[PDB]
């Protein structure tokens, strides 16, 4: 039972900034690395970014529209995944999801970096810009 | 030590006027409110008014407005009550009272000896 | 599982009483209300609006008002200290009426007075108001405050004009202010902000009607510690001003004589024109509309079928029964029986003229054995001011009357400044906190839950700065003994006991603010301070670092 | 606004006396005792708290607007006249006799 | 005491048992108050009853 209660964000002008938090309890936050994704309301899920494993670089990789816009951080001491989203545009909206990324690879069909999967997600947190 | 030394005891006829006094002691007279209470046998105890020194502000009970006056001497620390026109109904013992903790006036911990007035 | 972690800079504040320093704007250093020692003010005060947070205010019990009252009295006495003593003025005055030359407020009051040399006396003709002069026992009088107290002359150049005075808290303290427009003095305030200095508060002295000051924003606001209590004064704040002009028609020429080495007694020489009478004007329609608004608000606290009756003050000395104020250096006392004369049943361009008397012997903040002589001001005086508040008192004492009578009442002078400091509450800052965490070695975001806040994050002035320094070192001293020489965050080696209110760490850092957490572990705090003491650091630093 | 239990209550020494005062308005309620030929005393204040110097026998309160004063084990110094104050009001006044 | 044998040096004696001493002024003084100036008042023994 990996509860992922993500709670943050709300109404904001087209230009602005805000600060979403994604709690997590019931697994090993200390090395397993996590991802954010965005699902605008009239749209499906779209990938945002993901912290890398502590010891696996501890870096972040943004997405094609989001690069230069968002920033991801983790305070593993308190099991919290923060996402700062700044310099906002109007398409930025939806039930922003935080999930626990995984590492998957195998030989035979091996190819770097392989693939990852989003097993345990959160419930959701609505953010809408105006 | 808080002591309200009350003084009076004068027999009066109807239609005349009366005055009684209440000297404060122990506590600083200036920074604490005084009240005047009347007790008649077989009747409700009626609160007659209150007097705040440091300005001498007065609040008279509505039934007695126009007939009761309360003043004070700051230097002798003495409050004075006066009634302009007594009647038979004014037969009662009058008390000069102080709140237990003036912050809240309506706890009459300290009472005077009592001044009977017969009409 | 969980370990005590020491966070410094947590946004947790606790109420408190402290010292506060004046901070004026620019300053002729002749203002009675200027100490010529108040630090310059901030041109851009750092007013920080908070996130969602409710703060329980109580304007009736804060120490800002008591401290301001003490400061005002001390400042006035300081101003009056280096001025003439008027000891030899208490003499037998032989007074005659100021007549029409053919046909009793003013009195001539000739008298003998001392001069530069003690071997000589001079005969001086003056003019004193009837209020200042009391008859002895052959038309012989004296000044009213001679058989008690001693009258001190105000220095002629000292001006009594109110000046804005900001009150600033020392470092380590802050001043929360409630911005809720309908706030009525007590209870929760959802809209809280923080400042270092209050806005400029004019020390305006008035008794029945509060002048100038600050107005309500939306509607007339009624404040009382208990509206049903007959002893607590009701403070009314107006959302619009009612202009109150006032004048002293008399063309009054002042003359001065020397009464001793380096001392001069200023007194009214004479009057050129007709004597006339001092008076004030209040717009009739505006005052009637204001009373209508006050009745509309008062009907909410009481029954909606109650007849609200306004009457004159029922008694007291001249400061309470009459609207007492300062104008151009003179002291007016106006009847105001024409303003509160009405009954209001539960469903143009005329001016109400209030007679006013002038008193030179003044006793403000009524004290046993002290008084002032306000010297007369030459020429005609006019003022223009805003009535922005009232002080009312209920009569009570009847159950079947069905009508509530509201009379003006001066009450206490502190009631003036309660109408100005109702917004503010002083809070001590306690930046230190402890929390459970899985590591073993400004006031913004107070309303934001923990975790998000973690990454998001004259003589009075001297005592004030010194205290802060001590407090600063105190925190550092704690950080010294906890093996945390750094700042902000440090992990420590004391495990979290389950008995210390445990939510399992998923909720405390998501759902709960720093203030709530402090409330949760306040009673237990000295225990963790005990365990985080150098008892742990003796095991960690003395036993293990002697190679 | 204020009413009380019967004013001719008569008990011997030793029993428990129940004095009921009903109040219409909100406010702190105090209980006063008057001895014969002496000024009244504050017996209860703020509804339930005893005044200084009052024994523990005088106690009692009620959440609702019907306050009850309980006087257990009456002595010779009791058996005065009891009043119930709420702000200005005092009520009818009930005597306790033998 | 400081050096004991030294004169010119007070010897402080502290008792284990207190000695009760009681004083009185048996005069029923009637005290009057008179004003000497503005505010200032002078208190003197008026009479002896
Ligand atoms: C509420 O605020 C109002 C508005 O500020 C305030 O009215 C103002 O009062 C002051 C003080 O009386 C007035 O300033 C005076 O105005 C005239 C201008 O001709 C001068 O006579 C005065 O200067 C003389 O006095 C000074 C000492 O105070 C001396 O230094 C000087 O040399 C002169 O002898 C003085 O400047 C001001 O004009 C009014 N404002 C208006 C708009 O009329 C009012 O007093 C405040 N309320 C209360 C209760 O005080
Ligand atoms: C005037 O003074 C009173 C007492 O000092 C202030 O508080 C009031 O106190 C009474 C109890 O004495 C409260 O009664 C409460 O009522 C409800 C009943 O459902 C319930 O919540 C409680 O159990 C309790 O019995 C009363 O509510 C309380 N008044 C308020 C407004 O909270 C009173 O507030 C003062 N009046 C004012 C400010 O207008
Ligand atoms: C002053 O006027 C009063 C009131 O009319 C009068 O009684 C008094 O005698 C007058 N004084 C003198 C000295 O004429
Ligand atoms: C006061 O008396 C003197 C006596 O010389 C006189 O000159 C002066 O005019 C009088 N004042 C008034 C206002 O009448
Ligand atoms: C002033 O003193 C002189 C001394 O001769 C005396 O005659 C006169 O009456 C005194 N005047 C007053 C007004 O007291
Ligand atoms: C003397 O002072 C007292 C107060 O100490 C005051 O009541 C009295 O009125 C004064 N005397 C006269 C004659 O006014
Ligand atoms: C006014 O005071 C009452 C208690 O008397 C309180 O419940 C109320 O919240 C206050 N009004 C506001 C707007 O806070
Ligand atoms: C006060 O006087 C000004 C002119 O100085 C005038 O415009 C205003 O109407 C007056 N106020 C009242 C209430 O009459
Ligand atoms: C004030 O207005 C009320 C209605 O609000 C009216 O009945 C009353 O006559 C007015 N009073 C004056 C003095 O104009
Ligand atoms: C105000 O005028 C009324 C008119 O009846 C009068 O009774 C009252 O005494 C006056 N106030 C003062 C303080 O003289
Ligand atoms: C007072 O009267 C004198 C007479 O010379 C005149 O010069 C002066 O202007 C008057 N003052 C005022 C303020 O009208
Ligand atoms: C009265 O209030 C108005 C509105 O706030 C303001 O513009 C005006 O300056 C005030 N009057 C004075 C004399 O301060
Ligand atoms: C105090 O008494 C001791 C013995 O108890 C003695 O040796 C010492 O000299 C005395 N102190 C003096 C004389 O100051």
């Amino acid at each position: 039972e990996v509860q992922l209660v993500e709670s943050g964000g709300g109404l904001v002008k087209p230009g602005g900034s805000l600060r979403l938090s994604c709690s997590a309890s019931g697994f090993d936050f200390d090395n397993a690395w996590m991802t954010w994704v965005r699902q605008p309301p009239g749209k499906g899920l779209e990938w945002v970014g993901r912290i890398t494993g502590p010891g696996e670089g501890w870096s972040v990789d943004y997405a094609a529209p989001v690069e230069g816009r968002f920033t991801i951080s983790r305070l593993n001491s308190i099991n919290f995944l923060y996402l700062e989203m700044n310099n906002l545009r109007m398409e930025d909206s939806g039930l922003y999801f935080c999930a626990r990324t995984g590492k998957y690879y195998d030989f035979w069909s091996g190819y770097p970096p392989g693939e990852e999967y989003f097993q345990d997600w959160g419930r959701g947190t609505l953010v809408t810009v105006s | 030590q808080v002591q309200l030394v009350q003084s009076g005891g004068q027999m009066k006829k109807p239609g005349e006027s009366m005055r009684i006094s209440c000297r404060a002691s122990g506590y600083e007279f200036i920074d604490c409110t005084l009240n005047w209470i009347r007790l008649a046998p077989g009747k409700r105890p009626e609160w007659m008014g209150w007097l705040k020194p440091r300005g001498g502000a007065v609040n008279y009970a509505r039934p007695l407005q126009g007939r009761v006056t309360m003043t004070r001497d700051v230097y002798s620390d003495t409050a004075f009550l006066e009634l302009r026109s007594l009647t038979v109904d004014d037969t009662a013992v009058y008390f000069c009272t102080r709140g237990k903790n003036c912050d809240y006036n309506w706890d009459f911990e300290h009472w005077g000896r009592g001044t009977p007035v017969i009409v | 599982n969980l370990w005590v972690t020491v966070y410094y800079g947590v946004p947790v504040w606790k109420d408190a009483e402290t010292t506060l320093f004046c901070a004026s704007d620019a300053k002729e250093k002749h203002n009675v209300w200027a100490t010529h020692a108040c630090v310059p003010t901030d041109p851009n005060p750092q007013e920080i609006h908070l996130e969602n947070v409710i703060e329980e205010f109580n304007m009736w019990k804060n120490n800002m008002v008591e401290q301001m009252h003490e400061d005002i009295i001390s400042l006035w006495d300081q101003s009056l200290k280096p001025c003439v003593k008027l000891t030899p003025l208490c003499v037998t005055l032989q007074c005659t009426n100021v007549t029409n030359n053919i046909t009793g407020e003013l009195k001539n009051c000739s008298f003998n007075m001392t001069t530069e040399l003690r071997d000589k006396k001079q005969k001086v003709y003056s003019l004193f108001y009837r209020l200042d002069v009391v008859q002895i026992n052959n038309k012989e009088y004296r000044l009213i405050n001679c058989n008690t107290s001693a009258i001190t002359q105000a220095c002629p150049k000292v001006s009594f004009e109110p000046i804005p005075i900001h009150y600033c808290a020392p470092a380590g303290f802050a001043i929360l202010k409630c911005k809720d427009k309908k706030f009525n003095g007590t209870g929760p305030c959802p809209s809280v902000s923080t400042v270092q200095c209050t806005h400029g508060i004019k020390p305006v002295v008035s008794t029945q009607l509060l002048l100038n000051g600050s107005l309500a924003e939306e509607e007339v606001i009624i404040r009382s510690e208990n509206i049903t209590n007959n002893a607590k004064n009701i403070l009314v704040q107006l959302n619009t001003p009612v202009q109150i002009n006032c004048t002293r028609p008399n063309n009054n020429t002042v003359k001065s004589i020397r009464i001793g080495p380096g001392q001069a007694f200023y007194y009214t020489g004479d009057i050129i024109g007709d004597i006339r009478q001092a008076h004030c004007n209040v717009s009739k329609a505006t005052w009637n509309e204001t009373l209508g608004k006050v009745v509309k608000q008062l009907r909410k606290h009481f029954g909606n079928n109650t007849i609200i009756r306004f009457a004159q003050s029922s008694g007291g000395d001249l400061e309470v029964t009459t609207h007492s104020f300062n104008c151009g250096g003179e002291f007016f006392y106006c009847n105001t029986s024409g303003l509160f004369n009405s009954t209001w049943i539960s469903n143009s361009n005329d001016s109400i003229t209030l007679p006013c008397r002038i008193k030179q012997i003044i006793n403000m903040w009524q004290r046993i054995g002290q008084a002032m002589y306000a010297p007369p001001i030459q020429g005609v005086i006019r003022c223009v001011s805003n009535i922005t508040g009232l002080i009312l008192t209920r009569d009570g004492g009847s159950t079947n009357s069905t009508t509530e009578t509201f009379r003006p009442g001066g009450g206490d002078m502190r009631d003036n400044w309660r109408s100005e400091l109702y917004k503010y509450k002083v809070v001590k800052i306690e930046p230190l906190g402890v929390a459970p965490t899985r590591c073993k070695r400004f006031l913004g975001a107070a309303g934001s839950t923990m975790g998000a806040a973690s990454m998001t994050l004259g003589i009075k002035q001297l005592q004030a700065r010194v205290l802060a320094v001590e407090h600063y070192l105190r925190d550092q001293q704690l950080l010294g003994i906890w093996g945390c020489s750094g700042k902000l965050i440090c992990c420590t080696n004391v495990p979290w006991n389950s008995s210390w209110s445990n939510r399992d760490l998923s909720e405390i850092w998501d759902k709960m603010t720093w203030l709530q957490w402090d409330k949760e572990i306040s009673n237990y705090t000295q225990i963790i301070y005990g365990l985080l003491e150098e008892s742990q650091n003796q095991q960690e630093k003395n036993e293990q670092d002697l190679l | 606004v204020l009413t009380q239990s019967p004013g001719t209550l008569s008990l011997s020494p030793g029993e428990t006396a129940i004095i009921s005062c009903r109040t219409s308005q909100y406010g702190s309620l105090a209980w006063y005792q008057q001895r014969p030929g002496q000024a009244p005393r504050l017996v209860i204040y703020s509804g339930s708290t005893r005044a200084a110097g009052i024994p523990d026998r005088f106690s009692g309160s009620r959440w609702g607007p019907d306050y009850n004063l309980t006087i257990s084990n009456l002595e010779s110094g009791d058996f005065g006249v009891y009043y119930c104050q709420q702000y200005e009001f005092f009520g009818q006044g009930t005597k306790v006799q033998v």
